[PDB]
């Protein structure tokens, strides 16, 4: 696919976990692609509250927006969730890499069809679903993930409510009070970080 | 006449919002779950303490749950974590339903 | 499946068989009927499989005349290429439907049977014995009976062949350029023979006889696919009349 | 007849006798 | 029911395509095995026999006195005349007799549109032509008259002697009255890429225009539902 | 009947020469894989089955033919030699 | 009854039947020449070969129609090269060669 | 188009139980067309649409 | 230049307004080129409430994601907002306008990248800021959009009470709210849907 005649010509550096691969302010002249791991994206304010985004495996690109137009600034923070090996071309030499195989265009192109979609709809789930609504469906997303931690019961997850807040977009307190709130209802079960729900399988 | 009657309840202008028949039919399935342990490339540890625990196919295995494999005191977190990543290969995970299991066994 | 080997354990002799892509498995791949003894060529033809519920071949009723047997308790075998060009040479020439004239002399050898020409003949029926020609406006009118020209072949006159029937009525029918005077079963199956290829069929009663000396022309000019295709209607309105 | 033939790799064996 | 005594699916409108303003498609998916030549054959009575609508009946022409007799003015014969008379889209509000009137003198094809118009009958087809004239003295003048009745009936069933209600100048013509002209049922076992004892019900309906072919079905069924009211209640 | 076979063999005058035409080639495209193949994918058969189709068959390939090529040796001796096909497992 | 594989002779080399195993349809003669009528090729070579005699081009065929493939052309019969002994036994030479 | 109770409505009129087993009832209005119709999509509602015990 | 070589094959075809130029749930097979105008591009909920994700006046592209991979569908709907003039060039004749001129793509994924600004620094705003704030900045927002006219004292432009809390994502009550309090205060004006606000520029 896109790995074919890309990576023979790239600069491996690889990023520590929790590493700063591009900073929000700065001329973006230099292309990165994911071959291993992966990484999170997210953005701060004035405070230092983080809101994560999307996640980003593997065989995803990094910063491909100032390629086009020349003369652009980085539009949001990349930091390393995990040990990830990332490459580096810079712009310059990648429009020659375009002249002899157009087609690598094509797959960067293609994906940003994609990331454009899954940003819009992001908004979206700030307006519309509340707090409970938000944290219900990362209950459900943390369970497919390969850390989940199955149970004869239901699932168990072990997530800090201060990461939680910076998935949703609250504070970690009303995550508290509600988790407890369903308890009441008889629909899931805590203890601490262990979060057992119900329902699932 | 009943019978009849709900047979045309459809032009009597009624409150029926009901859909027909939304089925959809492809049987399939998944053999490559009736093959053993021995097609993930583990250790002669992890080898030999799956067998003593009833673990001849990765069927067996994955009908079970990581909270409960932590009692035995002849496993752990390491090798449980280890398998995972392994059966995300396959497109297999610990929590999974499985069908026509047990295989071809001794039918009585 | 996965593996031929492990497919192999699945359908072995148990109460594991269930129905698959058997249906796509065969689509494109004809067969060869073969029911000994075999003179000619026409012993061996080829179909298009088709999957049905039994234990039992379904034989073609149009095709029994080359086949020459009955369904009394007979026995036929049957045979599957395996080749590609085997498979291309069973849609050339081994195929039925490109073999309808006989190579001896060049008369059609499938023509219709035992139902499926009852239907025929029973929708194309008159009743002759007529005394000559008049005005013949108002009270005679008796069924569909065959004259020169009177009756209702003058007194219901319809453009379009579609309402004509319906109370079992009779007319002036509008067929290539001309007037005629005929009934709906004299002009039932004369009619949709210019819908592929126009000709002209002399006034007489429709048998086994007649159809012989049509598909014959029927294939003069044309290929195969325009003469073909009027070997369906023809059974379709053979099972039908032959039922009531 | 074994003459003539459709082949000749839709446009990759022309050049090959 | 609630006591569960149905245990079967019951079919149901869904999709109507309209192609046309007197033709389209009733489509029915949800059927087993006795069901497709019952709802077939329940109906098939009724969309053949007991419709409304309107036609032509009687139509008395200026100088006419029979069928096979001639008129001075027109290319074709009065047997013609009477012909392109049972295609005629008539759509009357509210009025189970109508008559109209025709009063044009000159050269050129009568349409439908030279009929008086009335804030009462409605002119679906106004391109309809139903005579033709040859010269200056060419003219016709007739009273058309449009009315209801119950299923279909030839002029020749229709028909006694050279007397009636009004011998001279009418002149008996095939009357439309079931907007519906032909009803065709084909069961064919469908052999879906599932279940195998599946079929549909295609309802080939081309009705002339008296009313929609929406409606028309919905109308057709419930005169029959208005027949099993001591069946499912009374009590 | 079938679909576009009456049309092969009044398109040219003979029937026999059809078969190879759609044949030694067919069973050619087969054991090469189908990279050979360079025309669109417009001109491919249609199997209904689960909403999709498969296969692919042939006698939709038959367009611009010609008189003298090649041999008929050399069709399944460079054939064989610049693909080789085989079948392996994990 | 209907049969598929089975299994084979030892200097015959041909389909056979046991008791599980069904029997093979023979292909008479008198099917063989109705074919050549029509003026057929590779459909008359595989009625001799690979169905029945051939031996190598047996196996060889079972092994392409499993992963998708198409099976080439079949080899030299069995009750063929063994022929060439039999007549050598007969104070007579017999020797092949190409073109 | 109208449609204004043009047709009767059928209602019980009289039973007949002539036996514990066998029973004769029958409508009153109904019009000459609907006495085919309604029969007809009935015989073949009896034959196999009915659960019963065994 | 390129723009003019992408003209030469196109189908001129006006749209009145509240017209349908995208339907969710057809086929892709015609490329969107906007002339002269603007587009509104939103979605819809399980209740009737709208949602505006970006908003697209001329010299842009309508419906070009479903061009890298073939084979998808209509995300959201586009309803024109007033008579614009719009172009149609089918995806398969453009695909083969690429293999011989990879210049052309470099024009369309051009523009797929300030889209991608716009929307993800915007979540930020939109879990941090309150309903002052995200309002405050979406007004100057708005006045560096083209399609706003120039004001004796500031910015005229025309916009709902809707529109607004699909922006800085609220409900429609308390947008109606604060407006009215700002018009007390002699900072900005409104009369239906034309905001006149102050101290710009
Ligand atoms: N929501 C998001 N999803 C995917 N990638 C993003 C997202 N936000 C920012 N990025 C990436 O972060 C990069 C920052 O620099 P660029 O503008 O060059 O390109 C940007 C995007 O590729
Ligand atoms: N946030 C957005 N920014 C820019 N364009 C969009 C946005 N959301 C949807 N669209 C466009 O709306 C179009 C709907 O149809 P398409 O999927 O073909 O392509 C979609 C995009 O081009």
């Amino acid at each position: 696919p896109t790995l074919e005649w890309f990576l023979s010509h790239c600069h491996i550096h690889k990023y520590p976990s929790k590493s700063t691969l591009i900073h929000q302010g700065e001329k973006a002249e230099t292309l990165y692609y994911i071959v291993k791991g992966s990484v999170a994206v997210l953005i701060k304010d004035e405070e230092g509250k983080e809101m994560i985004l999307s996640y980003l495996n593997q065989g995803d690109f990094i910063g491909e927006l100032g390629l086009f137009e020349e003369g652009q600034e980085r539009s949001a923070w990349v930091r390393a969730k995990t040990a990830c090996e990332v490459a580096e071309i810079s712009y310059k030499k990648f429009r020659q890499l375009i002249q002899v195989n157009p087609d690598i265009l094509m797959r960067l192109s293609a994906q940003m069809a994609r990331r454009l979609q899954v940003t819009s709809e992001k908004v979206g789930n700030l307006a519309f679903l509340d707090v409970t609504g938000r944290i219900a469906q990362t209950l459900l997303n943390l369970a497919k993930q390969p850390d989940a931690m199955t149970h004869p019961d239901g699932m168990q997850i072990k997530i800090t409510r201060q990461e939680i807040g910076q998935i949703v977009g609250c504070s970690r307190e009303t995550v508290g009070r509600i988790l407890k709130m369903l308890e009441d209802q008889n629909l899931i079960s805590a203890h601490g970080k262990t979060i057992v729900v119900y329902g699932t399988r | 006449a009943t019978i009849l009657a709900e047979q045309l309840e459809a032009f009597v202008d009624l409150r029926d919002v009901r859909q027909p028949e939304v089925k959809e039919e492809k049987p399939e399935f998944d053999p490559i779950l009736l093959r053993p342990v021995d097609d993930l490339e583990l250790t002669v540890r992890s080898a030999n303490c799956l067998k003593a625990e009833a673990i001849h196919y990765i069927g067996d295995l994955v009908q079970r749950t990581e909270v409960e494999l932590l009692k035995t005191p002849n496993l752990g977190k390491k090798s449980l974590t280890e398998i995972k990543d392994v059966l995300a290969s396959r497109g297999l995970s610990l929590g999974m339903r499985l069908e026509n299991w047990p295989p071809a066994s001794i039918a009585d | 499946a996965t593996t031929i080997k492990a497919a192999k354990k699945m359908v072995e002799r148990e109460e594991a068989v269930v129905w698959d892509i058997l249906d796509e498995v065969i689509r494109e791949h004809p067969v060869l009927l073969n029911r000994a003894p075999t003179l000619h060529r026409l012993g061996i033809q080829a179909f298009e499989p088709v999957l049905i519920e039994g234990k039992a071949i379904q034989l073609h009723p149009l095709v029994c005349a080359a086949y020459n047997a009955d369904f009394d308790g007979d026995q036929m075998a049957v045979h599957v290429p395996l080749t590609l060009e085997a498979q291309l040479e069973a849609r050339a020439l081994m195929m039925s439907t490109n073999n309808i004239l006989s190579p001896a002399n060049g008369e059609p050898i499938i023509v219709p049977s035992q139902d499926v020409v009852l239907g025929l003949y029973y929708m194309t029926r008159d009743c002759v014995n007529a005394k000559g020609e008049g005005m013949v406006l108002t009270g005679p009118k008796e069924a569909e009976r065959l004259y020169r020209s009177g009756l209702a072949s003058l007194h219901a006159r319809v453009k379009v062949r579609i309402t004509e029937y319906e109370k079992d009525a009779n007319g002036e029918l509008v067929a290539k350029t001309s007037l005629k005077d005929t009934t709906v079963g004299r002009a039932i199956l004369w009619m949709i023979v210019p819908k592929g290829l126009p000709y002209s069929i002399v006034n007489q009663a429709l048998g086994k006889k007649a159809i012989s000396k049509m598909l014959n022309t029927c294939y003069r000019i044309l290929g195969l696919k325009p003469t073909v295709i009027f070997a369906d209607q023809i059974m379709y309105t053979g099972f039908a009349y032959a039922a009531r | 007849h074994q003459d003539r033939m459709r082949r000749r790799a839709a446009g990759e064996a022309p050049a090959a006798p | 029911m609630q006591g569960s005594v149905t245990e079967f699916l019951k079919p149901r409108l869904v999709d109507i395509e309209q192609v046309s303003s007197t033709h389209a498609k009733v489509t029915l998916e949800p059927l087993e095995r006795g069901f497709g030549h019952t709802l077939g054959n329940a109906l098939r009575r009724i969309l053949l026999s007991s419709m409304p609508g309107c036609a032509v009946t009687e139509v008395e022409i200026d100088g006419v006195l029979h069928e096979y007799s001639t008129k001075e003015g027109v290319q074709e014969d009065i047997l013609e005349i009477l012909l392109n008379l049972k295609g005629l889209a008539v759509r009357v509000q509210g009025k189970d007799e109508v008559i109209l009137t025709l009063n044009k003198s000159g050269i050129g094809p009568v349409t439908a549109a030279d009929i008086t118009h009335d804030g009462d009958v409605e002119i679906v087809k106004p391109q309809h032509v139903i005579c033709h004239l040859t010269d200056e003295n060419a003219s016709i003048s007739m009273r058309i008259k449009v009315q209801r009745g119950r299923g279909y009936v030839p002029a020749s069933t229709r028909i006694h002697s050279e007397e009636d209600e009004r011998p001279i100048g009418r002149l008996l013509v095939d009357a439309c009255y079931s907007p519906v002209e032909r009803i065709a049922y084909n069961v064919e076992a469908a052999r879906v890429e599932q279940r195998t004892d599946l079929d549909k019900l295609v309802i080939e309906m081309e009705t002339n225009g008296t009313i929609d072919p929406e409606e028309a079905i919905r109308r057709a069924a419930t005169i029959l539902a208005e027949q099993l009211e001591a069946f499912v209640d009374l009590r | 009947a079938r679909v576009t076979v009456q049309d092969a063999v009044e398109k040219i005058g003979n029937r026999f020469d059809l078969v190879l035409v759609a044949a030694r080639r067919a069973r050619q495209m087969q054991v090469g894989g189908k990279d050979p193949l360079v025309p669109e994918e417009n001109d491919k058969t249609t199997v209904i089955a689960l909403r999709e189709i498969e296969e692919g068959l042939i006698n939709n390939q038959i367009l611009d033919v010609r008189e003298r090529q090649e041999q008929q040796e050399q069709e399944a001796a460079e054939l064989q030699a610049v693909t080789a096909i085989a079948e392996g497992r994990r | 009854h209907a049969r598929s594989t089975g299994s084979y002779s030892l200097v015959t080399q041909q389909p056979l039947g046991g008791k599980a195993q069904f029997g093979g349809q023979r292909f008479g003669e008198m099917e063989v020449w109705a074919l050549e009528a029509y003026g057929a090729a590779y459909t008359l070579q595989e009625m001799l070969t690979v169905k029945s005699d051939d031996v190598n081009g047996r196996t060889k065929m079972y092994k392409n129609i499993v992963d998708g493939n198409h099976q080439m052309e079949p080899g030299m019969p069995e009750s063929f090269n063994v022929l060439l002994k039999e007549i050598r036994s007969l104070g007579i030479n017999i020797e092949l060669e190409d073109e």
